[PDB]
């Protein structure tokens, strides 16, 4: 029986526990004796497993926490809309998108920082934004600042509702454990109601507001002169003036004569040629199809009536001869362990974000987006980074499950058990394939460097010497370009210009052209494969050996996060799964930095540029230069950092400052990464003596950071430094040459 | 003058840099309307630029061969040639405020060590006692030299040391 | 209310209030007295 | 066990690859070899300084 | 125990591994060496010819490829000899491994010489 | 030796609380080598606030 | 083999014994402390030098000390 | 109490076979063999990875190092309240009993034990490294 189950008034709303730091932990509620306490207080603040053993209380805590997160995000969205309405040039940009730079941040005139308010056009001065909100707002049909202001107030109201919902569902009416364990009902409601009704209501908004307003905006009529959306809902005769299908109403829908809705539910493909974005009619049909699909999908699992599937029965039904008991026991694991769920959801959520990056660069969904090169670079890079971080998190929480929640006396000869039982074979094969990939992928680059340096270019791996053509990718590309003719008859064009074909340009700039693939693309793709495989190796090794290894047979009893097991047995530093997350973080940074460099150079070289033929931003140097390390060093890094290094005295000077600052923070991380806390503790001893001499020794004893906190501080400053460096480089480059 | 440096009111590269910055600001200015907000902001920027160059030439700063103000850090040379307001008066101003902060922190520590929970007062600040010591710390150099002369500024050799001392 | 002022007496809250006061005092000084290099 | 390194039988009884690296890294630290006296120390230092000269 | 697997414990795989010359248990180490050398030198003659630095100069690509292959076979035979000198202090003995390394040298040079004719 | 509750001073040089002040808990009257039990208000690097000392390692100061 | 020593500041709390992952230490009769128990290290040939014993000891300073000496196959923790 | 003997015909726990098992150290140097008597049939965690059902009665497992046998001993002793003992086996067939070599577990005092490696002094009363220079080897000053 699926029903609402709630306990009344569990936790009194009181300011008492605000005044007692570390109340949540029996160890930390004793008070601070040394400085380590503070760090512990913040590190274990949200580790609810270390607070209680009771799954119900933990579940309630995570529920209200999620509400807090949603309220924060709503505050953030409210801020973006309010700043877009009050401190922007959005209307001016609407009147001239091709020659006005999107700006929605202005600085105050103090200490000379006023110079950052640059000439972005439209009679405005501010910081040019690259988040892409302007294109999203134009695509949604927003025309005035008033509507943005109203959206800001609405989002603030929703933030207040989310914080009230958090307080309410923790302190007043907090759900019971068997409410949270209704996973079949949760999937039904989220697949129907969330994704399904979400895309249904959005398709409603599109068909009724987006399509007419953007059709008029593409027609050329002044935005203020375009009818307001409520007049588009109210008087259907205007909707019939743009698309005569609307004259017949919803009569073709119920009578199944859906073909008459082909005015606004299309299958054109390609891009809008005057606008450089996907057709909103294609997007409307897409969201209608997505809606119907998800609402069908949301009626799959049995709840309070006989019909519907059961998750444990589907899992226990798939058993073979090679795997033994198969998927038995997995339902119990995924309905009692939050960390397993978090690992799965983080992996797929990160992967999904990377897919979002690729599909949004390749098939520009917003108008005047493809030619806002800064926005495209920013969006791709951003969502790729977010993706990578969520994948590393997935590996982390997988390992946390493996140490804290794994219990083999309910999990005995299972898929998980066999994985743990042949982990040596898995890791050794992954090891070998990583070394193989490293040798041949990186070795081609080193080979080319040597041959080019020795004056023998005919012996290189290139398009003119020893060729290594991406035959398979070229074949898939050609097939997808020829797809509208035979295997997709109702498609007018291909799904993306990059497959092949003509060229769509807007305002003299290239929106998208066919992307060619040669030896350089072969080499970078195998570099990507190598780095990804190594990252998977580290993380997977971390999760498979989290409990035990031949080195530490009882590693599980030492916890998930611990520094080592002493200098014996040769040395056991970084044996914990946490340390494997730490190394996977560095390798994830490596991989995604090479990925975004690939994207940046390739787009600036073979795609972007002006139309007179097409003059590219870097003239097409990718195909001959991206085969040597010196080529990346000179033609990419050195050449394209001109803009960042000479940005002083202009509006881009902040990117130079953050270039230097990011380099500094990156180097600053090396002190934590390369050293150890014994030295620092002894140094602190001397300093403590000096403070004792002058009666200024604190009652809370100064302690050097822990080993694991030294590693954490190290990797955090390392990531912040490197990522912010590439951020400043990218933004200054693409804003100046864009 | 000092070290072969010309005064900034006499330096030519100083006036050249002033004219160059005004030229950059008016090249940014000449692409707007007359009474618009970017025009008002850039005219306020030009006003502050002219006022800043007039104030630096007024104060008797020394410029080099590039037209930039140079500072003199020697007490007697700066007191002799009238450059005491750039290092000497700033260094005694800094020593006043830095010793203020240090003396207020030291008095807070000695005030909270004499209780049953010194660490609990270190985490959660006694705000009235902190404000009382913050207002009383204006006579910190007098109280500092008095604690120096009584021998109560220093702890004796009851300090913590290592076995080879 | 006693516990709310005890929470406001904690270290990061007072550090936030005090650095907001100090930074705002420096910002108002650099506004009304633009660009001081000497004296 | 093995011969190398001939100055340390604690390293010579090492069954691992640690023996090679620690025989390389401890070859010229004569004060902590097996059976090293003080006259032997000064004599090997004097001959080693001749080797550097050559 | 050891993990039971249809790759590690297949019958036809076990017979195929028993038929290869590293496992026949009763043939001479010289015969094992010459068979392993005739396999490996013949396969190693290839990429030095097709991809080496003289691959595009006619009439000399196969000569330099086979000559570099013979040099590599000599290096491999020296490696076998020092491995046997360090390891043992019929195939797993000092005399047997020295006969095996000499047989590998002879068979590898013969395989390279037969690949030059082919 | 010293009495319960009295303040003593530690002269063991390889101790964390050398040249510092603690409080006597108990003195064992057997033939134990280190009978003086002294608690300290601050903890060492191992998180311990109690150590045993000899008679010539404590001075009631 | 590593060098493990026990010093007379031991109070026979048995913490070091229950911390060793290799069973090297044991408690013997003694008369030097109130607990009438002292640690002893009769099997230092199996000691790897992990120093869990030193972590478990409450005394200041340590009453058990591990001096990393010459490595063997047992002290390196090798299963191969 | 007398020293027990190894029965090689003791039934092993129910286990499908891991990759973390024995290696050539078991054939060339030594391998260690653990034995306990169980009260009921119950799943435990193998220290080399995976789950295993123990049999009711005697059980027998062989590991590669001593720490694996201590980890299984600690698991079977703290979680299941059992009394195991693990031996040392050489490829000749030589059997060396240990843990508990006294018969009583070392975490409690027993008469008859002789204290080894006990310095009867403090740690601050060690000599300086100048006093032990030019011996036959490296010496820490705590060796004397
Ligand atoms: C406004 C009235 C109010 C009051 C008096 C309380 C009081 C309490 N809550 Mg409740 N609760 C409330 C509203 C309130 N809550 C709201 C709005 C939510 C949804 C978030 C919750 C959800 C909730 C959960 C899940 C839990 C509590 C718990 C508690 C108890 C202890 C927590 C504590 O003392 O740390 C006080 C914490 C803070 C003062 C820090 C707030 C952190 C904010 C939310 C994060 C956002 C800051 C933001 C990111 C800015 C950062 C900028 C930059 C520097 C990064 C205490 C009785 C806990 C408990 O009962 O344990 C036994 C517990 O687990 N509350
Ligand atoms: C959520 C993200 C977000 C971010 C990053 C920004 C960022 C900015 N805003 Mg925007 N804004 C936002 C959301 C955001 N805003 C929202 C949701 C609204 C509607 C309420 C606004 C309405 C708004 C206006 C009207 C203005 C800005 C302005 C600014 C700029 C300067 C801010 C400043 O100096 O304030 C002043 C600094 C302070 C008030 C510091 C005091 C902090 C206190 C002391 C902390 C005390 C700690 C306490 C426990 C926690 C806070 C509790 C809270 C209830 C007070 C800065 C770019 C200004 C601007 O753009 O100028 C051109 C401006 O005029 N914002
Ligand atoms: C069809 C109804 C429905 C909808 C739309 C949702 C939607 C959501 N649930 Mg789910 N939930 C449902 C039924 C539903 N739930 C049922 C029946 C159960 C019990 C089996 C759960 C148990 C559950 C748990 C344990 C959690 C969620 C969470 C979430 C949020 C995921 C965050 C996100 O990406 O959304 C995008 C964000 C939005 C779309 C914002 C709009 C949200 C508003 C409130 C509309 C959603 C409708 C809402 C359910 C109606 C509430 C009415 C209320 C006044 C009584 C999302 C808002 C997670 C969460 O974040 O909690 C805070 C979470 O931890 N749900
Ligand atoms: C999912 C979101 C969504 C929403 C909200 C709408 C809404 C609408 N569509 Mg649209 N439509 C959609 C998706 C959506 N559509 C999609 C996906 C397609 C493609 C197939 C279309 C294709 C389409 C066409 C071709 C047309 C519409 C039309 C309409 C309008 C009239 C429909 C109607 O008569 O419904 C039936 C009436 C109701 C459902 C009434 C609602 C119930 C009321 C509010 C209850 C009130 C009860 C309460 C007690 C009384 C108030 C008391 C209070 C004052 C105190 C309406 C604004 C028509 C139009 O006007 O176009 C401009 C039209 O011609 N739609
Ligand atoms: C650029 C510096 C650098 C290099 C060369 C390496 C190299 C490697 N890392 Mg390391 N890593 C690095 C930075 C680097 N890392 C940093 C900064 C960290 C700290 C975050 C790490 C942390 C780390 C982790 C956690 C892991 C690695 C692993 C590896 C190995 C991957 C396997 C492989 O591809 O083999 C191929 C070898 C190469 C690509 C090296 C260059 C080979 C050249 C080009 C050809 C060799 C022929 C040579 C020229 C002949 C010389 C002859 C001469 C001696 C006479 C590889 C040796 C992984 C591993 O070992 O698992 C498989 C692994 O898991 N590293
Ligand atoms: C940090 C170290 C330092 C150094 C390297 C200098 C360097 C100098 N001092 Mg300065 N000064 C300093 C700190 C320093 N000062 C401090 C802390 C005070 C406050 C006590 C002064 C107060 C002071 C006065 C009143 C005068 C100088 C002068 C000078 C210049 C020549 C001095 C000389 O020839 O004697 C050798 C240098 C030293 C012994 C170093 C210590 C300087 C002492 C404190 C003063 C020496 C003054 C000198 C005897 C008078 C020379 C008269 C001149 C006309 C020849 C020389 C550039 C003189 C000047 O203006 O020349 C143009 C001068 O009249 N200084
Ligand atoms: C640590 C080295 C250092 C030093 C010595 C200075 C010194 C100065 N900076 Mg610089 N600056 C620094 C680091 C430093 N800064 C860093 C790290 C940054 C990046 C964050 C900056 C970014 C910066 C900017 C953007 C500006 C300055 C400015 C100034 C001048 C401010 C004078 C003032 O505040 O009014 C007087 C201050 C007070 C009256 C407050 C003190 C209150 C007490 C009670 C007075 C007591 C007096 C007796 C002063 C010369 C300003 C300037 O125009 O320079 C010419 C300015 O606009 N700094
Ligand atoms: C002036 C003459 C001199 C003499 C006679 C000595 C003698 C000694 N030193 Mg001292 N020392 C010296 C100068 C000297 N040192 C200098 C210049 C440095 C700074 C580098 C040091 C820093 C130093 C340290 C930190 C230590 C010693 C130690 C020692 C003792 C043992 C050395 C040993 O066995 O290691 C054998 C040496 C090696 C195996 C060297 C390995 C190779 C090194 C890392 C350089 C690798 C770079 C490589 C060659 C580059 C190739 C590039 C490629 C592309 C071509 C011996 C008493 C050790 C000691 O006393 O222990 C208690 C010890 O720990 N020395
Ligand atoms: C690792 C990547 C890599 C690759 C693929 C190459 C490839 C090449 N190099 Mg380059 N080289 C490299 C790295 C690499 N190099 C690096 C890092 C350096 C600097 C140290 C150089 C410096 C260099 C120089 C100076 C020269 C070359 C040359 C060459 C060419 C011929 C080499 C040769 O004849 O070897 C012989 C080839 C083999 C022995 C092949 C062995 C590998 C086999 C195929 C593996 C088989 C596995 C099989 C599938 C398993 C089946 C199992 C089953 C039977 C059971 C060839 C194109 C030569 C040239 O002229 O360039 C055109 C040349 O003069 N290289
Ligand atoms: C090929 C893999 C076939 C995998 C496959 O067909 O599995 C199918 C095989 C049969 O499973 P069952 O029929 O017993 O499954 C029953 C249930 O457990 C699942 O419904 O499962 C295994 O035996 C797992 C063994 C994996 C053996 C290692 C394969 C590693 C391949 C790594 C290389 C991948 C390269 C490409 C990546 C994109």
């Amino acid at each position: 029986k699926v029903k609402i189950a709630v306990d009344r008034n569990p936790v009194e709303t009181s300011f008492e526990k605000w005044a007692k730091p570390g109340h949540f932990s029996r160890t930390l509620s004793k008070g601070p004796n040394t400085t380590t306490w503070i760090w512990n207080l913040h590190a274990d603040a949200h580790d609810f497993d270390s607070h209680t053993s009771d799954l119900e209380e933990i579940s309630r805590k995570v529920f209200s926490a999620h509400f807090g997160q949603l309220g924060i995000i709503f505050i953030w969205l409210s801020g973006m809309y309010f700043h877009g309405a009050r401190f922007s040039n959005y209307e001016a940009w609407l009147s001239d998108p091709t020659h006005i730079k999107p700006s929605a941040q202005v600085v105050w005139p103090i200490v000379g920082q006023e110079i950052l308010n640059g000439d972005v056009g439209g009679g405005f001065q501010g910081i040019q934004i690259t988040s892409g909100f302007f294109q999203l707002w134009r695509a949604s049909g927003i025309t005035s600042e008033l509507q943005l202001y109203t959206t800001a107030i609405g989002g603030l109201v929703m933030a207040a509702a989310m914080f009230f919902a958090g307080w309410f569902h923790y302190h007043k009416a907090a759900p019971k454990l068997e409410w949270f364990q209704n996973v079949e009902s949760m999937l039904n409601h989220h697949l129907g109601g969330l994704l399904g009704l979400g895309s249904l209501a959005w398709a409603g908004h599109q068909i009724h507001v987006s399509l007419p307003v953007n059709k008029l905006l593409d027609a050329g009529v002044d935005p203020k002169e375009i009818p307001l959306p409520h007049d588009l809902l109210l008087n259907r005769a205007i909707m019939a003036d743009l698309y005569p299908s609307f004259a017949k109403g919803i009569a073709p829908f119920f009578t199944l004569n859906w073909s008459e809705y082909s005015d606004f539910l299309t299958f054109k493909g390609g891009l809008n040629p005057v606008t450089g974005g996907l057709w909103l009619s294609d997007t409307a049909h897409h969201h209608v199809a997505i809606a119907v699909l998800f609402l069908v999908a949301g009626h799959m699992y049995r709840t309070n009536w006989g019909i519907g599937h059961s998750m444990k029965e589907i899992l226990e039904a798939h058993r073979g001869p090679f795997t033994g008991e198969g998927h038995v026991g997995l339902y119990e694991i995924l309905t009692t362990s939050w960390h397993a769920q978090l690992a799965i959801n983080l992996a797929l959520f990160g992967s999904l974000s990377i897919i979002v990056a690729h599909h949004m660069y390749a098939m520009p969904p917003y108008p005047y987006l493809a030619t806002d090169y800064g926005t495209q670079l920013s969006l791709f890079t951003h969502h790729t980074w977010i993706g990578g971080f969520c994948i590393v998190g997935a590996g982390a929480h997988a390992a946390i499950f493996m140490v804290r929640d794994y219990d083999p006396t309910n999990n005995y000869n299972n898929l998980l058990d066999r994985v743990i039982r042949h982990r040596d074979a898995i890791i050794s094969h992954l090891n070998w394939v990583c070394i193989f990939l490293g040798f041949h992928s990186f070795g081609l680059y080193i080979h080319n460097d040597t041959m080019s340096a020795l004056g023998r270019p005919q012996d290189m791996f290139s398009d003119t010497a020893i060729q290594l053509q991406p035959v398979f990718a070229q074949w898939i590309q050609n097939t997808h370009f020829l797809a509208p003719q035979l295997t997709a008859p109702n498609a007018l064009a291909a799904t993306s210009l990059t497959w092949g074909g003509d060229l769509v340009a807007v305002g003299g700039k290239v929106a998208m052209m066919p992307i060619s693939l040669g030896t350089s693309d072969f080499m970078v793709h195998h570099i990507h494969a190598f780095t990804i495989h190594v990252t998977v190796l580290i993380l997977l090794k971390g999760v498979l050996f989290a409990r035990s290894s031949r080195l530490i047979p009882d590693k599980a009893n030492l916890g998930f996060r611990f520094p080592c097991d002493g200098p014996g047995r040769g040395g056991t530093c970084q044996v914990s799964a946490w340390d494997h997350v730490f190394l996977g973080l560095f390798w994830m940074y490596n991989s995604l930095s090479i990925v975004i460099f690939h994207f940046s150079w390739k787009m600036q070289s073979d795609v972007w540029g002006t139309v007179t033929g097409v003059s590219h931003i870097t003239g097409g140097n990718f195909a001959q230069s991206a085969n040597t390390i010196n080529g990346w060093l000179r033609d990419f890094l050195w050449a394209q950092s001109s803009q960042v290094i000479q940005s002083y005295g202009s509006a881009l000077s902040a990117y130079g400052l953050i270039f230097l600052g990011a380099h500094f923070v990156w180097a600053f991380s090396l002190m934590f990464l390369f050293s150890g806390r014994g030295y620092w503790q002894e140094l602190i001893e001397s300093i403590v003596w000096a403070h004792n001499k002058l009666k200024v020794a604190p009652a809370i004893q100064p302690r050097a950071l822990s080993i694991t906190q030294g590693r954490a501080v190290g990797v955090a400053h390392y990531l912040l430094g490197g990522i912010a460096t590439t951020w400043s480089f990218f933004l200054a480059r693409i804003i100046s040459v864009g | 003058d000092i070290a072969g440096l010309t005064p900034c009111s006499e330096s030519k590269a100083y006036a050249k840099l002033e004219k160059k910055e005004l030229k950059t600001l008016e090249k940014r200015l000449k692409q707007y309307e007359a009474d618009s907000a970017p025009a008002v902001a850039l005219k306020a920027t030009m006003e502050r630029t002219k006022a800043r160059f007039a104030n630096y030439a007024k104060a008797g700063l020394l410029c080099g061969n590039d037209g930039l103000p140079h500072l003199i850090a020697d007490p007697g040379l700066a007191l002799k040639y009238g450059h005491a307001g750039e290092v000497f008066i700033p260094t005694f101003g800094f020593l006043y405020v830095a010793g203020y902060i240090g003396y207020v922190g030291r008095q807070y520590l000695i005030a909270v060590k004499g209780e049953a929970k010194p660490t609990d007062k270190e985490i959660i600040i006694d705000v009235p006692l902190a404000t009382k010591l913050a207002w009383q710390g204006a006579g910190w150099p007098l109280a500092a030299v008095q604690e120096l002369q009584r021998g109560t500024l220093l702890e004796k050799e009851e300090n913590i040391t290592v076995s080879p001392r | 209310m006693k516990d709310f002022t005890t929470y406001l007496s904690t270290a990061p809250v007072i550090a936030t209030i005090w650095f907001t006061f100090t930074a705002g005092l420096l910002i108002e000084i650099n506004r009304y007295f633009p660009d001081p290099l000497v004296f | 066990h093995k011969l190398f390194p001939k100055f340390s039988q604690g390293l010579a009884q090492d069954p691992t690859t640690r023996r090679i690296w620690y025989g390389l890294a401890m070859a010229h630290d004569f004060e902590s070899h097996d059976g090293m006296t003080e006259e032997n120390l000064y004599q090997k230092i004097f001959a080693s300084h001749f080797g550097q000269l050559s | 125990g050891m993990l039971e697997t249809p790759v590690t414990s297949a019958p036809i795989v076990a017979t195929y591994l028993s038929n290869l010359p590293a496992y026949r248990t009763g043939v001479a180490p010289v015969l094992r060496g010459v068979e392993i050398g005739l396999a490996h030198g013949f396969l190693l003659a290839g990429p030095f010819i097709k991809l080496g630095p003289l691959r595009n100069v006619p009439e000399t690509a196969e000569i330099a490829g086979s000559l570099s292959a013979a040099g590599l076979v000599l290096i491999l035979a020296l490696c076998l000899s020092i491995y046997g000198s360090a390891q043992f202090q019929p195939l797993f003995s000092a005399d047997g491994w020295s006969e095996f390394a000499a047989g590998f040298l002879v068979g590898g040079e013969a395989g390279v010489a037969w690949a030059y004719v082919c | 030796g010293p009495k319960r509750g009295s303040l003593v001073k530690i002269l063991r040089p390889e101790s964390y609380w050398f040249n510092q002040v603690g409080k006597v808990v108990s003195v064992d009257q057997s033939g134990v080598r280190y009978p003086v039990v002294v608690r300290f208000e601050n903890q060492n690097y191992a998180g311990v606030t109690t150590n045993n000392y000899a008679l010539d390692e404590v001075v009631a100061a | 083999a590593h060098i493990v020593k026990i010093y007379d500041t031991c109070i026979g709390c048995t913490q070091c014994v229950r911390a060793c992952p290799l069973d090297v230490l044991e408690m013997v009769p003694w008369d030097g402390c109130k607990a009438s128990q002292m640690a002893s290290a009769p099997r230092t040939e199996d000691c790897v030098g992990c120093k869990r014993c030193e972590t478990a000891c409450p005394t200041d300073f340590l009453s058990v000390r591990v001096y990393l000496g010459s490595e063997s196959t047992r002290s390196m923790g090798l299963s191969y | 109490w007398t020293v027990p003997t190894l029965n090689p015909d003791t039934p092993s726990p129910i286990f499908g076979g891991s990759t973390g098992g024995l290696l050539r150290k078991a054939q060339t140097e030594e391998f260690y063999v653990i034995t306990w008597e169980a009260k009921k049939e119950q799943i435990f965690e193998m220290p080399t990875g995976g789950a295993a059902i123990m049999r009711q009665g005697p059980n027998l497992l062989k590991f590669g190092k001593k720490e694996q046998c201590l980890a299984l001993t600690t698991q079977l002793r703290n979680k299941f309240k059992l009394t195991p003992c693990f031996y040392r086996v050489f490829p000749d067939g030589k059997v060396q009993y240990l843990h508990p070599a006294d018969g009583v577990y070392p975490e409690k005092v027993n008469a008859g034990r002789v204290g080894a490696n006990q310095n009867m002094r403090r740690i601050g009363q060690n000599v300086n490294p100048i006093k032990v220079k030019f011996s036959g080897r490296m010496m820490s000053p705590a060796e004397i």
